[PDB]
């Protein structure tokens, strides 16, 4: 949304006039973050942890 | 101008993309009312005539 | 490399088969079924002609920066030729973000092997086979 | 390729190991362990000697015309010898339906390497790294 | 090849990425990152220069007899150099446990390509993408 503005003075009986919100977008493009590994086995058997 | 769809048009809201995928050119299946179907127990046979 | 279907253009899928997809950075912009080579470190740019420059294909249109996939060797590949190629054609990079055979660069050997023959400026089937760098 | 087991025969199995095992239609009657390329558009024939005629070995039995399956570059395969090979060696295609080395072919560049050595007309183990075409 | 994270020096993941990974036998002791090639049936002993010599890099120490795990082509390896490399360099075995270019090698084609550059001594990482066997 656009910012806030302030409302206009006006006569009496008169037409009360437009600056309704404007509006504009912000972009988003997410990047694939990875992470990868490999045990054997064997490896998982044996380890203390 | 006021707000109108023409300026906002990807701002509050996206266009519409259809759920519906509206097909290729289709060709003409007819084989299975066309023959006679043989569900075969194996890839290799042989009919008796 | 593009499909028309009457009114209708589509993509060409570059990839017939194949598990060589392998992540790197655009040093360009890349388009879809165009040939690459590194220029940095985990970076590629298009190939130029003659050899000496080739790691795969490029998988979707990308621009400067972003990350790109490619199919590398063991990849069965559709791509775009700039002269006609028959079945058992060796072809490598033409540098016009085509292919061309062997016989017809200055190269002595290829990087994919053309296993369905298309005509200039159409779609070969090919399977990628080798990747070139520099030998000096 | 076969095995005798007292008064019994049993076939080879070509492939030890890979995954590179991919379709082709038949343009000829080929055997299994047959070395052969494209002789047109996804069609494979029997390869001829000398290089520049590779892209796997036929991995069982087929008629003219019939879908074949061949082992590629990345598979382990029992294949048969026309000469003697030693671990390293490098082979291609013999003209005859079988291997011979690099050394005694006019070629300068082998397709498969050999891992397990074997004598004339016997089964090696060897591994496919690369396939040929026409590089005029 | 090793790492430095303060004072601690940590031992290389040989492996980046790939499949390509085989079993064969020890025909000598062989450390980590190692350049190999077939020195007898299903055995494998440490390259020497100049090519003709290369199956794959050994993953992870052996005493002579026992069995190697190697990576092959279609392996992303990180391996030690003799030279600096760039991206793009092609590199080959150098006969002292490590990797030279083609450009400085008696041979003119290698065995894998430089994705990450790396000054001499220091870790590259490369794609295993060929094999080198005896031709004569
Ligand atoms: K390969
Ligand atoms: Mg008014
Ligand atoms: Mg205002
Ligand atoms: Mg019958
Ligand atoms: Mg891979």
């Amino acid at each position: 949304a656009s910012d806030e503005e302030f409302a206009r003075p006006t006569g009496q009986g008169a037409e009360i006039r437009d600056d309704g919100e404007t509006y504009t977008t912000v972009a988003w493009n997410a990047t694939k973050l990875t992470e990868g590994s490999r045990v054997t086995d064997e490896m998982r058997d044996q380890a203390m942890v | 101008f006021a707000a109108s769809d023409p300026e906002y048009v990807d701002t509050l809201f996206r266009e519409q993309l259809l759920e519906v995928v509206m097909e290729g050119r289709e060709l003409r299946k007819v084989a299975r009312e066309a023959s006679n179907v043989i569900n075969a127990n194996t890839r290799v046979g042989d009919v008796p005539i | 490399a593009t499909e028309t279907q009457g009114e209708h253009t589509f993509p060409v899928e570059v990839l017939i088969s194949g598990e060589e997809l392998r992540g790197y950075t655009a040093g360009e912009a890349l388009s879809a079924g165009e040939p690459v080579y590194l220029s940095g470190d985990y970076e590629v740019s298009a190939s130029s002609a003659d050899g000496g420059e080739f790691l795969g294909v490029n998988l979707y249109d990308v621009a400067s920066g972003e990350p790109v996939a490619l199919a590398g060797d063991d990849c069965e590949v559709r791509v775009e030729v700039s002269e006609q190629v028959t079945a058992n054609d060796e072809i490598l990079p033409d540098g016009l973000g085509t292919f061309e055979t062997v016989a017809t660069s200055a190269a002595s050997a290829g990087v994919a092997i053309v296993q369905e023959g298309a005509a200039s400026g159409e779609v070969c089937e090919a399977y990628i086979f080798a990747v070139q760098g520099t030998t000096a």
